[PDB]
RNA sequence: UUUGCUCCACACAAUAUAGAUGGAUACGAAUAAGGCGUCCUUGUGGCGUCGCUGAACCAUAGCAGGCUAGCAACGGUGCACUUGGCGGAAAGGCCUUGGGUGCUUGCUGGCGAAUUGCAAUGUCAUUUUGCGUGGGGAUAAAUCAUUUGUAUACGACUUAGA
RNA sequence: CAGUCAAGCGUUCAUAGCGACAUUGCUUUUUGAUUCUUCGAUGUCGGCUCUUCCUAUCAUACCGAAGCAGAAUUCGGUAAG
RNA sequence: AACUGGCGAUGCGGGAUGAACCGAACGUAGAGUUAAGGUGCCGGAAUACACGCUCAUCAGACACCACAAAAGGUGUUAGUU
């Protein structure tokens, strides 16, 4: 109905700086720097006192005022990744064949290797996005940790593992085999 | 008005530009259209790819070599739209289509000349903000055009040379201003300002 | 110095026509620089010449002229109607005509 | 009405027109994709088909029932005297090829 | 075209049994006097037992807006016929005059319900100048205290077909 | 280090915003946005510049950088008093946009003799400017 | 085989100009953003200003532009030459290095123009050549006929033959 | 040939798979109804041969869903390569 | 088979095309104005002005007319307690 002015406030912690050109957001902080293009959103920005930034849409429809809060949340995600980071913990579910996971380097690219998923001779290879760190967490059997700044790449790597571990030609209600994300949290939580 | 008008095809909606250019060519204006790979079409890229596949499906059944010739280059796509907007089977239409020339990128005759725009065809002015659009080069390479990368390389080289030329022209203009500021604000300049120049 | 032009440039667009029939007795002329009927009203009654060249000499010149006059305006976009002592040869759709400044009223 | 019984088409429509070639010598339409890292090398040679003959060789595929057993195979002999390099041509890439 | 508002007063034709009938009045938004009288007779035929032949029109007057250059809020009660039934709707708008208010109400009805002029009855146009009486959010939105907004992406119209510098949409 | 954002502020429409009407009876006169009817309509007043108090589409008017304090919906006399107090007319005349408009009017106003004079003076200034280029 | 074939001009001589009558006047880019100028922290910013159309900019005064005299000025500019190049997307365009020559309306003078008669486009720019003239250049192949058989209905096609 | 609603079937359970009583439809591969073209003639049934097209998909590719434990099935999607 | 108007027997402008629809009926010409229909280009004529709605991985696009339905959808827009 063309809401005349819809604006949201993105809060900026005391340690991070947001440099925003036309629509190129760059958040810098203790952990690193994250860059996002927003040229497809058609939104406007106005910094208040270096601790808040107002993101506004003038004369927008329903589908525009939705995207406004969407980009506010995306900037939330970038700031949160640059401050605390994202940690995705995924467990291995297997009935008979134990999943064998490794980290290999063909031409130095840190692929994740999955073997014996339901005991097949195929090895499932999945690359790791830049800035995503893989850790085989101890003190718990069959757990893998995906850590990073960009929640998009961390969650997409977790999704890549989960998708490459699909069961075919079987009833997936019984064959519960696969690597499933069991935890979505922060690297520096409770610090 | 001019011997040849050269149009920067970048940012131009293909249909609006084709209509403008067809009217001009019939009116008797020579037109060269450059940067055809940067022409726009309103609507999603998948949509215009489906439209081009619908075009591709049409061909003379008993001999595909007699059928519609589905040209793939962005310049040829623009030319097909314009030939549809011109009465091309008459001698007048043939003369207009002879007056037209269209290229990908900017060839050597025209990278050294002035290029204009048609604001009633420009996407930034015509399309509503938030509307999806496609680029003719992207659609063309999706449907079989083989020179997206050669054109991009030559375009980068040409833009580099043109930016160097622009830097030199800025320097010359600035030095002219610095040297002739001393001769500025003179009595002749004051008389011209009073007269309106 | 290098400019001797004492006329305004124009294009012969087409004959007066409907969708499917034309009238060669009236020609449509676009006057360069003119884009409104209000501005084209200046050129009403002004003489026009279609100047062309032939390969054969007639009366000491290889250049022939067909004279005419701006009779009224045509449409909302500065095109005018013109009438020539001989209808324009229809191969000149988009050819240059000279709209002179006489008979002058300024 | 439909074809009563389905059969495949007779011939391959991608080898058309089944016309005479423009010359005896069949030019290479496409050469292997270039890579700058490998050393400079030709990618073709010109020979004359002389005839066919037969060879006997031990066949080595680990899993066939003729593994490590001799096989009789037809071969084609191409007589290839060394070709003389007389000239070179350079092709600039253009938006027309 | 431009709607005007007419006060149309008409009565039944006086008979000897009943001289001076009740002489009813309406307010009619119409293009001209002829359509104003026609709509008056339409609505009178809808309410009471009288038609143009059986009655007469004693007065028609243009009602000009009291202050045609002030901004006020208008509540318009309308009744309209869809393709399936008859519905009463209430809409709130902002204009300087009642006639332009009804004009843009007709435009709005045509645009949002495909309701033509024939299938619309303007039940009432009431002017409200006090807020918290306005109920529509698309009017409360411009009823904001110290309201100010920009106009991004200015598109400038060019009389010449060709431009020699790339356009700017700054405003 | 501080965070930077491009301010991106562009000519709000608001009460007191001075506009330059571009088409119509006025077509080149200054008015003040007295009230906002809608996203596309505002009530403007031009008592000094000759614009009657009227409702208008923003498409007809062009927002100018000038603004003066003015109560919302103020009458023509009050708009007039505040316009005089803020001295917006001379501020507009001082701008290069209004200077451009006046310059274009003057150029359209010249005669043939004045065009010849402009030619003569421009030839003189060009000679002296290119001489300064050679000597500098 | 009378002067051949190949790179410019002329007393001269085509279908004719899909149509000059001062200039087709060169930055990427974005448009919910930029252009220009400046400043300071080896830093992707600050500051000022502009736009709101090319109605601009450049060129433009002289017999379709004649013949001539001066003034501070070494400029601007058309041409036979010479020096760096740069440009391959369809490069066929841009300055300069220097010598020669002509105009200069940058500021001031002297002579001429009629009669085309009151207007008549009132004639000013181009994929070709020739008994012709001169600044210079080398004297080739195809085809038929014969042959061939890696081809072939016939033509064509791989071949050979002083 | 395909939908809509679901009284019921499916040990419970309308809609995994079905689905009554009703009802809305889709090119004409049926057959009618009609008689517009052709009676100074458009050669007729089927088969053989061969090309192409449609998709309302039998198989094959990849998926969703089951009253899918596995195998085998069944219901659907993109799909006529 | 109905009071009728047309085609046949009739051109013309519009409906792209069409016996019948819309406009309008016809001597040979010239000016002006129109009807029906239109004005992005084809194509003569506003890429007019104004308010909305709509984004379709089969959009829609103007009567006769060259087709779509029931049933659905926090797609989006506007409307009672």
């Amino acid at each position: 109905m063309k809401y005349i002015q819809t604006e949201q406030q993105i809060e900026v912690p005391e340690g991070v700086t947001v440099s925003i050109k036309s629509r190129i957001v760059k958040v810098v902080g203790p952990r690193g720097t994250l860059t996002k293009n927003l040229k497809h959103i058609d939104v406007t920005f106005t910094k208040v006192n270096n601790q808040l930034i107002k993101v506004a849409v003038h004369n927008g429809g329903r589908k525009h005022v939705a995207a406004l809060r969407t980009v506010k949340s995306l900037v939330d995600n970038m700031i949160t990744g640059v401050t605390k980071g994202y940690k995705y913990k995924m467990r291995y579910v297997y009935a008979h064949f134990p999943i064998n996971v490794n980290i290999v380097e063909k031409d130095g690219a840190k692929f994740i290797e999955v073997r014996n998923f339901l005991g097949d001779k195929k090895i499932r290879n999945v690359p790791v996005r830049d800035g995503v760190t893989i850790e085989f967490s101890t003190n718990v059997k069959d757990e893998i940790v995906l850590s990073g700044n960009s929640v998009e790449d961390v969650s997409q790597n977790a999704a890549d593992l989960q998708q490459i571990c699909r069961v075919r030609n079987k009833d997936i209600r019984k064959f519960l085999d696969g690597i499933y994300v069991s935890h979505k949290g922060f690297i520096t939580e409770d610090l | 008005v001019e011997p040849v008008v050269v149009i920067d095809g970048k940012g131009h909606l293909v249909g609006r530009l084709a209509s403008v250019v067809a009217k001009q060519l019939l009116n008797g204006q020579k037109i060269v259209v450059v940067r055809a790979e940067e022409l726009n079409i309103s609507g999603e890229f998948f949509r215009n790819k489906l439209k081009y596949h619908d075009f591709l499906r049409k061909a003379t059944a008993f001999n595909k070599t007699r059928g519609p010739f589905h040209f793939r280059a962005p310049s040829r796509i623009f030319y097909k739209a314009l030939r549809g907007m011109v009465s091309h089977k008459t001698a007048r239409g043939k003369a207009a289509l002879e007056r037209l020339k269209v290229f990908e990128g900017i060839p050597p005759p025209y990278d050294k000349k002035k290029r204009v725009v048609v604001p009633q065809a420009l996407r930034v002015l015509r399309l509503k903000p938030g509307r999806k659009y496609t680029t003719l080069g992207k659609l063309s390479t999706s449907v079989g055009w083989k020179y997206e990368d050669v054109v991009a390389k030559l375009e980068a080289k040409r833009k580099v040379s043109s930016a160097e030329y622009y830097a030199k022209k800025r320097a010359f203009t600035k030095k002219v201003a610095s040297a002739n500021a001393t001769a500025a604000e003179s009595d002749v300049a004051k008389q011209l300002a009073a007269l309106g120049y | 110095a290098e400019s001797h032009r004492l006329y305004v440039k124009g294009k012969h667009l087409s004959y007066q026509r409907s969708k499917r029939v034309n009238n060669p007795n009236v020609s449509l002329i676009k006057i360069e620089g003119v884009a409104t009927p209000q501005d084209a009203q200046f050129y009403l009654g002004k003489r026009i010449a279609y100047v062309y060249r032939a390969s054969k000499e007639v009366r000491g010149s290889k250049i022939r002229v067909m004279w005419g006059k701006v009779t009224r305006t045509h449409g909302n976009s500065g095109v005018v109607r013109a009438t020539f002592r001989n209808n324009l040869p229809a191969k000149t759709f988009g050819a240059s005509v000279r709209i002179f400044l006489y008979p002058s009223n300024i | 009405s439909h074809r009563k019984y389905e059969a495949p088409r007779h011939g391959h429509l991608g080898f058309l027109p089944r016309k005479r070639a423009a010359s005896i010598r069949a030019r290479v339409k496409a050469f292997p994709k270039d890579d700058r890292s490998k050393p400079v090398a030709l990618t073709s040679f010109l020979g004359y088909k002389a005839g066919m003959t037969t060879i006997v060789r031990d066949l080595d595929r680990p899993g066939s029932k003729f593994h490590k057993r001799e096989v009789v195979e037809a071969v084609t002999v191409v007589d290839t005297p060394p070709v003389v390099v007389v000239g070179v041509v350079g092709y600039v890439e253009t938006p027309r090829g | 075209a431009h709607f005007k508002e007419y006060q149309v007063i008409g009565r039944r034709l006086p008979t000897e049994s009943v001289p001076e009938p009740k002489l009813f009045r309406m307010r009619i938004f119409a293009s001209n006097e002829v359509i104003a009288k026609s709509r008056y007779w339409y609505f009178l035929q809808k309410l009471h037992k009288v038609k143009k032949a059986s009655g007469e029109i004693v007065s028609i007057n243009q009602i000009n807006e009291a202050h045609p250059t002030k901004v006020k809020n208008f509540g318009v009660w309308v009744r309209y016929d869809s393709r399936s039934g008859t519905h009463n709707m209430y809409k709130e708008i902002r204009d300087v005059s009642r006639v332009a208010a009804v004009e843009t109400l007709y435009q709005d009805m045509a645009a949002r319900h495909r309701a033509r002029f024939r299938s619309i009855h303007i039940l009432k146009v009431a002017e409200i100048e006090k807020t918290a009486d306005v109920k529509r959010q698309y009017v409360k939105q411009f009823l904001t205290k110290d309201l100010k907004f920009p106009l991004p992406h200015r598109v400038q119209k060019s009389t010449k077909t060709f431009s020699y510098k790339r356009p700017s949409t700054f405003y | 280090t501080d965070s930077i954002v491009k301010a991106s502020n562009w000519r709000l429409v608001e009460v007191g915003r001075v506009v330059l009407i571009k088409k119509g009876q006025s077509a080149g006169k200054l008015a003040a946005i007295v009230e906002i009817i809608d996203q596309k309509k505002v009530l403007i007043d031009g008592p000094k510049a000759g614009v009657p108090r009227q409702a208008i589409n923003l498409g007809q008017v062009v927002l100018t950088p000038l603004t003066f304090a003015l109560p919302r919906g103020a009458r023509t006399a009050t708009v007039s008093k505040k316009w005089a107090a803020a001295a917006v007319c001379e501020k507009w005349a001082a701008s290069s946009w209004a200077k451009k408009i006046a310059q274009r009017e003057r150029r359209a106003a010249l005669t043939d003799f004045e065009r010849f004079q402009v030619m003569v003076l421009r030839k003189q200034k060009r000679y002296t400017v290119k001489k300064a280029l050679a000597k500098a």
